């Protein structure tokens, strides 16, 4: 029972993995929020309303 | 007209036919019988007739038969557990040998009725589905219960199409 | 102290079971269904004796006598009244637990009103719900129209009293109150018109016997046993009424005389049956019969 | 076909004809009648004590038509076709 | 199909045809679709009153006490079905809607009497 | 207290196989910890935003 | 107990014995024909380890299934050699036998 | 349903979802129903879990299970 | 036409006009359909009648209009019955249309279920073993105590005030979005005058 193996989703699924880590965000950048607006400008989400 | 000697061998009416179900010990069965000696006359016959039964019941016990290895035949049973069990056949006729193996190592009448009551839990007669599953596929089809549309048309009142026009 | 004895009793067994009689070709008539090519068999006259005991053994089985049971008591309990929900649901709803492997005399089947009351099912509603997730063949969740009692009459009116008993018995439970009627109004209309050879060899025969013993009114049967040459039925049935009904004027009469066989019937027709002089005359017909032959 | 028709049917046994060459009873098993056992001829001459040998498996030759149509292998779109009153 | 996570929950699938609705309750996956594959069907549901005016629902109690307690979870129409009945405690969103449902019916009959007594 | 139906099927249970008692059964709910719903969680348990910026 | 091996125990004849402790073993089980009916041999060849490489090609050997697979297709080993080539022991009464008459006569223990 | 990549409508970019209005004596009388009724639940959840505990473990290794294991083991020999 | 025999249909079959015509033969032994090749069609003609007009080749039925399909007419219902078997004919047994053939399946149906017409009734064993009625399920369960006082099945069903400062806390968690306080609600369901 022999099948064609995928390198490149191996090759890939590392690749990933080690960018974010190498890449990943910081809770200064994740969390910052504009006090103005009250949106993250990492994400651009709305914080719910009864947070305000 | 079917071809070979014996015609009715090779029906399902005649395979299901038999009596003998292995236990789960029972593993391999080797048949070792002579083709020729009148004391023999109960093995070849067991081997023709019987043997195409046996396999049918057992579907997972492996059949193998040597001939004219041995001047007397035999039956030998190699168990689960590493047991093998020997059986003697000469001078036996083949309801003889049909019994004797079942008296040994085929399940009870008992058994067999346990196992066929496990079966019918599993269709239950309350579940809905598709007729190859079920007996019936819908509520609809229960007498006294509100009838399937396709067949009898409900009032407008229980359509949506006129809630929402009464409604609006 | 002294229990009068049951349908089930094996005294009360064997008697009825000889009232009823095997008939082989009654018990195995030709059914009008989908037929099959007949096999045949070459058989000796040993063979075809045992052939023959066969089927007297599985007649037997046939011709087991139903039990017989008094009306259930109507179900009137409440597990809870919750008035909550009072007024907010305008339908009922039923439960009924599907188990497979549980008896349906045992299944606990609850109604929710809509007073917000939850209550155990009737008997009716028990019955109905039973079919809905057990089918059983022969059963109609809904009354069939044929225990009406315009339909009932057309079934007597052809001499079909059997198929009557044979719907009754598919569709209601023996303690069911329209189960007790149909029977009864069965019963009453064999004996109106004396349609008592109709339940011979069948294994109704012998509720209806309980039935007339229990309503002392064994007359009709006693007379029609005695016209068929049924003398030792017609003895038993005395007999059996005797063992019901010890404080009475016939069961006194025949431990006053001692009467056994044929004087067993002249006590119990002067003592306690209405038509004691039709019974005599009967009695005195068959009677002068039977010499004739003696002779 | 047509002689074909009439050699068969005239050399056809009746079941009376089969119990004096046999000697034996012969009885009739209907479905409809459950286990009762129906004589449909008996031997008018004397009748034998000793019963037939009950083979274990006969060495008869059967049609597989009637085999398969038995075991449901037999697909026809031909076969049990509803027809007109014969 | 083996889903990410997921669990077996004990709903209802619906059934029947337009304008009449049929509930099949049944033991499946939480990621599976509605009416699509499940572990074991535990009863059914008809919410359209029948001839006799009545709603019947079935409960294959013992296959329900099974599924429960191998971690199946509950949709909140089924906890309701339970709690009616008797099965579970009243759902308490059961026991507000008929507290909502009285504080309406009231302020109706206080608007009727005005309507009434005024003119 | 039990819910309605399964203290009658207890019951029930009882009478059928013979025993006779009076008792009500009842859940034995100490064991069950009811937590405030604003009780702290397990941070360790709990995930971190993907690292796709906007 | 426990083994990942689906044939448990099988019982085959030794068709080459070319492969270091390894005894090449073809097994033959009835398998119904759908049509027909009827059963015939089908064979398939399955791997035995034989540590003493004492099993020659022709005999007939019982193989019991390894808890794991020792190598990419040997997965069962050499339980018992039931019928050696040539020098068949019979069952029934001990002495040895060459086709259907005894080499040794079963009388002369009694 | 929408997957993960696919862009935001653009109808929904400035929308905002107001929580509803809060009654007092409601939301605490009916906070208190769902701290009881899931403490039942969860008393009636562990007692049907030791159910299917117990019923595995009975056909298992119970007494029942055990004394048929032994007679199947004696008729054997 | 109007045939005079509506009101009574087993009136037609006792009459001299029937035995001359058909006899003691079933009406539908004369009729042969139309078709093209030695196989019938499977399914007959919807109707032999079409907006009071009859077709060329009408059913055994619709031939004769002073037959009449009714539950009472049990003479006539037997001919469509096997004798041997008790099972209805399929229409292209007998040659009646599809439309007369329902007419003639409810018709036997109605027949059987008044007990106009005689047809085999199997014998059936009882559906339960046991009929004892003591279980529980089926006997009167002893009333809980909250029953019997006539409380609530749990103390949290009915409604409690919640204390005056949890509702003030309430409201200060909920400032700007808090609705008007509700008070317990009615005891019992209103109703419209
Ligand atoms: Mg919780
Ligand atoms: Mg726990
Ligand atoms: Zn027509």
């Amino acid at each position: 029972k022999k099948v064609r193996p995928r390198l490149i989703a191996e090759l890939a699924r590392r690749v990933r993995a080690l960018r974010e880590q190498l890449n990943r965000p910081r809770d200064s950048q994740l969390y910052a929020v504009d006090y103005e607006t009250l949106t993250r400008p990492f994400s651009g989400r709305r914080l719910p309303v009864r947070a305000w | 007209p079917m071809k070979g000697r014996f015609p009715i061998r090779r029906t399902l009416q005649y395979l299901s036919q038999g009596n003998v179900v292995f236990k789960d010990s029972v593993k391999v069965m080797t048949v070792n019988y002579n083709t020729h000696g009148e004391l023999g006359e109960g093995a070849r016959k067991f081997v023709f007739f019987n043997i195409p039964q046996i396999q049918y019941k057992n579907p997972w016990v492996q059949i193998m038969m040597f001939k004219n290895m041995t001047p007397s035949p035999f039956l030998r049973f190699y168990l689960d557990s590493g047991e093998q069990v020997l059986v003697d056949v000469e001078t036996k006729s083949n309801k003889e040998i049909m019994e004797h193996i079942r008296k040994i190592l085929g399940k009870n009448e008992e058994t067999l009725r346990e196992e066929e009551e496990e079966k019918k839990q599993l269709s239950h007669p309350a579940n809905f589905g598709p007729r190859k599953y079920c007996l019936r596929e819908c509520i609809c089809e229960v007498e006294g219960q509100v009838p399937c549309p396709s067949l009898v048309p409900l009032p407008k009142e229980m359509r949506g199409k006129y809630k929402a026009a009464l409604k609006a | 102290e002294t229990k009068k004895p049951t349908f089930m009793d094996e005294e009360v067994q064997s008697i009825l079971t000889k009232m009823t009689g095997l008939n082989l070709q009654k018990t195995f008539k030709p059914a009008i269904q989908e037929l099959k090519p007949p096999t045949y068999k070459l058989m000796t006259q040993a063979q075809l004796e045992e052939a023959t005991r066969q089927a007297v053994e599985a007649a037997k089985v046939r011709l087991k006598m139903p039990p017989v049971l008094e009306e259930r008591v109507p179900i009137n309990d409440v597990l809870a009244e919750d008035k909550i929900l009072e007024g907010t649901e305008t339908t009922k709803y039923v439960f009924t637990d599907i188990s497979y492997s549980i008896p349906h005399r045992e299944r606990f089947i609850v109604v929710r009103e809509p007073s917000g009351t939850l209550r155990k099912a009737s008997w009716e509603e028990r019955d109905r719900m039973i079919q809905v997730y057990f089918p059983k063949e022969g059963r109609k969740i809904l009354t069939p129209i044929i225990f009406k009692e315009e339909n009932l009459r057309t079934m007597y009116s052809q001499d079909r009293h059997v198929d009557v008993l044979n719907l009754c018995f598919a569709q209601f439970e023996p303690d069911s109150t329209e189960y007790i009627k149909v029977h009864h109004k069965t019963y009453e209309d064999i004996d109106k018109r004396g349609k008592y050879d109709l339940l011979r060899s069948t294994r109704y025969f012998g509720g209806m016997v309980w039935y007339f013993v229990n309503n002392k009114k064994i007359d009709g049967l006693l007379i029609d046993q005695i016209q068929r040459d049924l003398i030792d039925d017609a003895t038993n049935l005395v007999q059996l009424y005797h063992v019901l009904h010890p404080d009475g004027q016939s069961a006194q009469g025949a431990k006053d005389q001692a009467a056994e066989g044929i004087n067993l019937i002249k006590v119990f027709a002067k003592t306690e049956a209405q038509k004691g002089a039709y019974i005599e005359l009967t009695l005195q017909t068959y009677q002068e019969a039977l010499s004739r032959h003696s002779a | 076909l047509t002689q074909g028709l009439f050699r068969g049917l005239s050399r056809q046994e009746t079941h009376q004809q089969l119990a004096d060459k046999k000697g034996l009873h012969v009885v009739e098993i209907r479905e409809e009648c459950g286990p009762l056992p129906i004589v449909v001829a008996s031997p008018r001459g004397p009748l034998r004590k000793d019963p037939e040998p009950e083979d274990e498996v006969p060495d008869v030759k059967l049609d597989w038509e009637d085999v398969k149509t038995a075991q449901g292998m037999k697909r026809s779109v031909w076969s049990n076709l509803k027809r007109a009153a014969t | 199909k083996a889903y990410r996570g997921g669990h077996l929950t004990i709903r209802l699938a619906l059934g029947g045809c337009t304008n009449r609705p049929f509930y099949r309750i049944v033991a499946a996956h939480n990621k599976c679709p509605r009416d699509g594959r499940f572990v074991e069907q535990l009863g059914s549901y008809d919410p359209l009153p029948n001839s006799h005016g009545e709603k019947l629902v079935a409960l294959n109690l013992d296959r329900i006490r099974h599924w429960i307690g191998c971690g199946a979870h509950l949709s909140k129409p089924m906890e309701k079905l339970l709690g009616l009945a008797g099965f579970f405690p009243l759902h308490p969103m059961m026991i507000t809607n008929a507290e909502r449902l009285r504080r309406k019916r009231a302020r109706e009959v206080l608007l009727a009497s005005q309507k009434t007594d005024a003119e | 207290p039990y819910p309605p139906l399964l203290r009658a099927m207890i019951i029930a249970e009882r009478q059928k196989n013979g025993d006779t008692s009076t008792e009500e059964p009842m859940l034995n709910v100490q064991r069950i910890r009811m937590e405030p719903w604003d009780y702290p969680a397990k941070q360790e348990d709990k995930g971190r935003a993907k690292g796709t910026p906007v | 107990v426990r083994s990942s091996v689906h044939a448990r125990w099988i019982v085959g004849k030794v068709i080459g014995t070319k492969m270091q402790k390894t005894a090449k073993v073809r097994v033959t089980r009835l398998v119904l024909d759908p049509y027909l009916l009827k059963y015939f041999n089908k064979r398939k060849t399955y791997f035995a380890h034989d540590a003493l490489q004492q099993c020659t090609v022709g005999d007939i050997v019982l193989l019991r299934a390894l808890p794991v697979p020792r190598a990419k297709h040997v997965k069962h080993e050499l339980a018992e050699i039931v019928f050696k080539v040539g020098k068949v022991i019979d069952p029934v009464t001990g002495k040895p036998c060459a086709g259907t008459t005894y080499l040794e006569s079963p009388l002369s223990s009694e | 349903r929408k997957t993960r990549h696919d862009p935001l409508a653009k109808s929904k970019i400035e929308r905002v979802n107001m929580p509803p209005a809060v009654d007092p004596a409601e939301f605490f009388v009916l906070m208190e129903r769902y701290q009881h009724y899931r403490q039942t639940v969860r008393a009636l959840r562990m007692e049907f879990v030791s159910e299917v505990q117990r019923k595995v473990h009975e056909a298992r290794a119970g007494v029942l299970a055990e004394r048929k294991a032994l007679k199947d083991a004696a008729e054997h020999r | 036409p109007i045939s005079p025999y509506k009101d009574e249909p087993w009136k037609y079959l006792e009459s001299e006009e029937y035995q001359e015509r058909y006899g003691s033969r079933p009406v539908w032994a004369d009729y042969r359909r139309n078709h093209k090749g030695g196989v019938p069609p499977q399914r007959t003609r919807k109707t032999c009648i079409r907006r009071n007009k009859v077709v060329g080749n009408p059913c055994p039925i619709c031939r004769d209009h002073k037959l009449h399909v009714d539950f009472r007419n049990v003479k006539l219902l037997e001919q469509f019955v096997c004798a041997h078997t008790g099972i209805i004919f399929y229409a292209p047994y007998t040659g009646v249309c599809v439309k007369q053939h329902k007419r003639l399946t409810q018709a036997i149906q109605k027949a059987r279920d008044h007990g106009l017409l005689i047809y085999h009734i199997p014998q059936v064993e009882p559906r339960d073993l046991d009929f004892s009625t003591s279980h529980g399920a089926v006997s009167a369960t002893p009333p809980a105590p909250t029953l019997v006082s006539g409380d609530p099945w749990y103390p949290w069903y009915n409604w409690k005030q919640p204390p005056e400062r949890e509702l003030s806390r309430l409201r200060r968690l909920y400032q700007g979005h808090l609705q008007e306080e509700s008070g317990p609600p009615p005891e019992s369901m209103p109703k419209m005058p």
